[PDB]
């Protein structure tokens, strides 16, 4: 009976070392994870800097096309006003 | 005490475990 | 004595396990919260390269319609001078 209670505080006392050992393990991997997340927000506003630069460019790009129909067609009919 | 049942995996232990065989749970979590 | 004194030892460390377990729990559900988030890092960073390749391609040829938009406004300017003369 005694001897009993002996080996399974013993246990306990063994556990709670191994038990505190994964919480040092969990500690620590959320250490280097707080890292590569606070690398989150800048890679984040990096997106969003890129996609405004390609709809600035696409709608830049798009109204030139229209404006150069239109020089075309401008040219094309001061000639026709010429002769 | 008594064999006990983990109340997390079901898993039936010795009366003597003081954590769960299987999940490693404590017997009181 | 002895007997409810380790009792007492027992009961204290099966306790005290419980409160580890409680601790470990909360930290594994944060590791849960923050693998999600570090997920999200190679599609961002996908997604960043892929409007930085269309925002390239855009520029290109946008570059290449401002060099031929000058020029026939260039053209126009010369053309409409001498209607206005003549
Ligand atoms: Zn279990």
């Amino acid at each position: 009976q005694l001897e009993d209670l002996r080996q399974q505080l013993q246990q306990a006392e063994e556990a709670l070392v191994a038990k505190q050992e994964l919480i040092d393990k969990l500690k620590e991997e959320a250490e280097q994870h707080k890292i590569v997340m606070e690398t989150v927000p800048v890679l984040k506003a990096q997106a969003d800097i890129y996609k405004a630069d390609f709809q600035a460019e696409r709608h830049a790009r798009e109204k030139l096309v229209e404006k150069k129909e239109y020089l075309q067609e401008q040219l094309e009919q001061l000639q026709r006003e010429f002769n | 005490r008594g064999r006990w049942a983990c109340q997390s995996c079901t898993f039936e232990n010795e009366a003597a475990a003081v954590l769960c065989s299987i999940c490693e749970r404590p017997r009181l979590a």
